[PDB]
């Protein structure tokens, strides 16, 4: 854990951050899931002009 | 007799040409059209070029 950006004794709300459990290895695969839909993306594209 | 024989011949032979040259020229245009968007590299197209040629 990283950060603890509650108030104790607050008022949360539905969709307030709490913690923060430190991204490196879901940043990493992120981009590694990313940099495939970088391409196939771009492949999708391309064929749809071409099938025209 | 050989005239007329060849007279006979060569407007078939000329029309299969001219359709040889059709579908050539189209597949020259659709390779094109493959480089343009991006698919494949400018050696494909002249491969494509020379076979039309």
């Amino acid at each position: 854990i990283l950060k603890r950006l509650f108030k104790e004794g607050s008022d949360v709300k539905a969709g307030q951050q709490l913690y923060q459990i430190d991204p490196a290895t879901y940043e990493a695969d992120y981009q590694s899931a990313q940099a495939n839909l970088a391409s196939t993306q771009e492949q999708a594209q391309r064929y749809k002009l071409l099938v025209a | 007799a050989d005239g007329l024989a060849a007279r006979g011949t060569f407007t078939e032979q000329l029309q299969a040409q001219r359709d040889l040259v059709k579908a050539s020229d189209e597949y020259y245009q659709l390779a094109d059209k493959r480089y343009r968007t991006g698919v494949d590299n400018y050696l494909t197209l002249l491969d494509a070029q020379r076979s039309l040629f």
